[PDB]
RNA sequence: GGUGGGCACUCUAAGGAGACUGCCGGUGACAAACCGGAGGAAGGUGGGGAUGACGUCAAGUCAUCAUGGCCCUUACGGCCAGGGCUACACACGUGCUACAAUGGUCGGUACAAAGGGUUGCCAAGCCGCGAGGUGGAGCUAAUCCCAUAAAACCGAUCGUAGUCCGGAUCGCAGUCUGCAACUCGACUGCGUGAAGUCGGAAUCGCUAGUAAUCGUGAAUCAGAAUGUCACGGUGAAUACGUU
């Protein structure tokens, strides 16, 4: 009984990464829970454009982060450990625990 | 009845008024002789208004308030203190603005020239 | 048995279910009355109720969470009313002309740049 | 004003140029550029000259004053008058 | 406007009395957006209205506002080298609101204890019409009425 | 934003970073009650004889780039300006312009 | 929900259907389109935001940065300590608090959204009227903390008096961070307690969750918001019309 923690700026990235974990997992016989969205996080930031004087022009800017939550049930083949260079490629963070 | 204490009004609000208590104080005054601030001021027996006044003469009202006050003021200009030294214009003394709105220690606008 | 509804109005959301009783109508685990202290908000609620004579038939369990009193109250109309038209589907034109189903939609304008409020705006001297 | 952990505040070679005035009596003025130093009572009779930030200016300080700061007694700004 | 396309809202949200006039009279009064105090001070009025008339308050109230609901008004116009004004008849949906809006703000300023019993009185006033509100209506009438040379 | 200010600011980060550790010791000296006046007079005498720019006050951070002292977002190391140019490259990772 | 448990619901977040003048009646050059109706959660670009054409004002910026020239080289380049940018006979712009009874206090009581936190949040108990102090749990955060929303409702009181309104100014003593609160910080205790009775000429914003009113958070930041940005609670009146 393993938990497992995604964190991705991007939901494309993140979703292809909970797919291929919950497929691998999956594909040795070992259970698995559906995954749990948590809610993301959003930083957001008013900035000046001019160089000098002009307060009401102002952009928003926006950084999203995405967290998914997975457990598995019944773990018997571990073979996702030496698996982290496919579990993660660029910008998809992974955390586990209770191994 | 003080000095000149008013009646028709509850204990404590007729209190305030002896220049040196104000609310707090002033319920302390009546709960320390046990009394009833809702009671107006003029259903009071005078078995309590002695230990009233002595509970006013205990700390200081009008008179002394007026002593105090004015020998502490007056130490500061003869310092040549900064602080008395803005207490002898008429300009604001803990640091508030000038350039404008200081209108509560100069009175009337008093214009240029007229 | 029993039947369940939802309704929603202002952040507010409200989950309602109709059972066989006597209505003895508990919001939040609390008497209607104790909940709703002095305003219009108990003959909005049973408007829908008392609309259709079956103010007692239908004992009514919610539970409300979110928004203010006025938007609670209006999330229970809608989620009893969603409640009523899952037990008895030929009024649905009566609570169409009642006005009751349609959901609202108006929610709090956000604010913008260059303004105090959504849509307020400073003095603008023209010197 | 200043938290009670710590009462009084002078700097170090203003200390050991007073504490050294402290045994040998008043004979000089001492020329001060620290404007944040606390005056404690057992320095009354000196002659101090505070820097104004053109000149140092001397003041006497008695037991009148001693709960005050050097600089509070030199002000900076002249205002001669409007008119 | 210029398109003639806005709506008519309409409010209806009488708790217990179930009236519609009670209803803008409501609105009318809110202030600040406060429903429950305008709530406390219509109710509040209308209870010493009762306790006072034997009449029932409903139609003390209604029979208030028929003697106060204006016929004509006058209306300045910019004739391009004079200063006009014309009296033109009320549409017929405007003259509750003036009534409404006359009662309550010669009723916000009488210096009594309370609104409960300032309306109370401009209630029964303007019931029979000796409230200052009728007399102000009337003057606005002998305006109309004055400047009837114009008419059209 | 001259080469200058932005040395003599690389000087008080120098010199904060490199004691970072009697500042702390001489505070929870004088902060902790049970220490004694003969244990507070030293540790004040301490902190007084040490260098003036070495304390936390005495920091003010500027921009990475360029040395703006205002208009700085401590989240990035950038300044109120650089921070557009970037974003709108796309360098800045996880950054869009948002509506809502 | 304290536990077993459930996948019912809400909720969270990904993928999708839905509204396209689609159907009916009337008009219209039997065109485009217009006026109502059904269904519909929503009907006529549903609501809001981002998106700013060719160009104009030799508009602003050489002080964010870059850059053609011109300028100083014992200084127009550097280092340090104090002072000033927070001064003050006056005038102007932009706000906050008020001038009270659709309220001021007192007691208990009800419901939100959004967000920040490991050079951080910083709880419990205990000590202080208080600002605060010891203490250390838990949290790398849908879990722990920041942190108890207020206006609203009820009950008692004040009775329109410059007042149980209003809070500037001022005196005394404090608390917190910072090497250091005099010039020149913010809050706390006691007391004094001002102008202010809704404001001329003139002038401003706003068409529906809008105006009005009540509270909450973030950035900058050792400390310093009546400013900026953002989030919710309650919740209006009015539009005959285009001279
Ligand atoms: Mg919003
Ligand atoms: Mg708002
Ligand atoms: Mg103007
Ligand atoms: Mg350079
Ligand atoms: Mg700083
Ligand atoms: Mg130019
Ligand atoms: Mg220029
Ligand atoms: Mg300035
Ligand atoms: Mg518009």
């Amino acid at each position: 009984q393993i938990r497992i923690r995604l964190k991705a700026f991007d939901h494309r990235l993140i979703d292809q990464s909970t797919q291929e974990i919950v497929e691998t997992a999956k594909r040795t016989g070992a259970q698995v829970r559906g995954p749990i969205p948590l809610p993301t996080r959003k930083e957001r930031f008013t900035v000046l454009i001019s160089p000098h004087v002009n307060k009401d022009a102002r952009d928003q800017y926006e950084i999203r982060t995405h967290k998914r939550v997975l457990d598995i049930v019944q773990p018997t083949d571990k073979t996702v450990d030496a698996l982290m260079k496919l579990d993660l490629a660029a910008g998809v963070e992974v955390q586990i625990s209770l191994g | 009845a003080g000095v000149n204490i008013p009646d028709n009004k509850h204990t404590v609000i007729s209190l305030t008024y002896i220049y040196g208590v104000g609310r707090t104080t002033a319920q302390s005054i009546c709960a320390a002789t046990g009394v009833n601030p809702a009671a107006k001021i003029k259903d009071l027996s005078d078995e309590q208004i002695d230990q009233l006044r002595n509970e006013v003469a205990k700390i200081t009202t009008e008179g002394d308030l007026r002593r105090e006050i004015n020998m502490n003021i007056k130490r500061l200009m003869d310092l040549g203190c900064y602080r008395g030294l803005r207490h002898r214009r008429g300009l604001p003394v803990r640091g508030q603005r000038t350039k404008t709105n200081a209108r509560t220690r100069k009175g009337p606008r008093k214009p240029i020239r007229k | 048995t029993q039947n369940y509804g939802t309704g929603r109005r202002k952040t507010a959301t409200a989950r309602v279910f109709l059972r066989p009783g006597t209505g003895k109508i508990s919001i939040n685990n609390r008497g209607l009355d104790q909940f709703f202290g002095r305003e219009t908000a108990r003959m909005v609620v049973r408007q829908p109720l008392e609309l259709t004579e079956t103010v007692e038939k239908f004992d009514i369990f919610v539970t409300v969470v979110g928004g203010g009193v006025s938007g609670q109250a209006g999330a229970i109309r809608h989620g009893i009313t969603r409640a009523l038209i899952e037990y008895d589907e030929t009024l649905r034109s009566s609570l169409r002309k009642a006005g009751y189903v349609t959901r609202d939609a108006r929610e709090v304008e956000r604010k913008k740049v260059g303004l105090r409020k959504a849509r307020k705006r400073p003095q603008y001297s023209k010197r | 004003p200043r938290s009670l952990k710590k009462g009084p505040f002078i700097d170090l070679h203003l200390l050991k140029k007073v504490e050294v005035a402290v045994e040998k009596n008043d004979r000089k003025p001492i020329k001060t550029w620290s404007r944040r130093s606390m005056i404690l009572p057992h320095m009354v009779g000196l002659t101090i000259a505070v820097h104004n930030g053109r000149q140092h200016v001397p003041v006497l300080v008695n037991e009148d004053m001693v709960g005050h700061k050097l600089g509070e007694f030199a002000a900076t700004r002249t205002y001669r008058g409007h008119a | 406007p210029r398109r003639r396309v806005a709506a008519k809202r309409e409010v209806l949200a009488d708790p217990k009395y179930g009236s519609q006039i009670l209803a803008k009279f409501m609105n009318h009064v809110m202030e600040s957006g406060k429903k429950a105090v305008a709530e406390r001070i219509v109710y509040g009025a209308l209870d010493k209205v009762k306790e006072r008339g034997k009449a029932d308050p409903l139609e003390t109230f209604e029979k208030a506002l028929d003697a106060i609901a204006p016929l004509v008004e006058v209306k300045s116009r910019r004739v391009g080298g004079a200063t006009y004004q014309v009296p033109v008849e009320v549409r017929p949906s405007r003259r509750n609101a003036l009534a409404m809006r006359w009662l309550v703000d010669f009723a916000r300023k009488r210096g009594e204890k309370s609104m409960a019993l300032r309306l109370a009185g401009e209630l029964l006033d303007a019931a029979e019409g000796k409230g200052a509100a009728v007399k102000k209506r009337e003057d606005v009438h002998r305006m109309a009425e004055a400047n009837k040379a114009f008419s059209h | 934003a001259k080469e200058s200010m932005k040395n003599r600011e690389l000087k008080r980060q120098l010199t904060v970073a490199k004691y970072a550790k009697k500042r702390a010791e001489l505070k929870a000296i004088i902060a902790n009650p049970n220490s004694s006046a003969e244990e507070r007079w030293n540790a004040q005498v301490a902190l007084q004889k040490q260098p003036r720019d070495a304390s936390a006050s005495r920091l003010r951070n500027r921009c990475r780039l360029t040395g703006r002292p205002h208009g700085f977002y401590r989240k990035f190391g950038l300044s109120r300006n650089k921070l557009r140019e970037a974003a709108m490259r796309g360098d800045v990772p996880g950054l869009v312009k948002a509506s809502w």
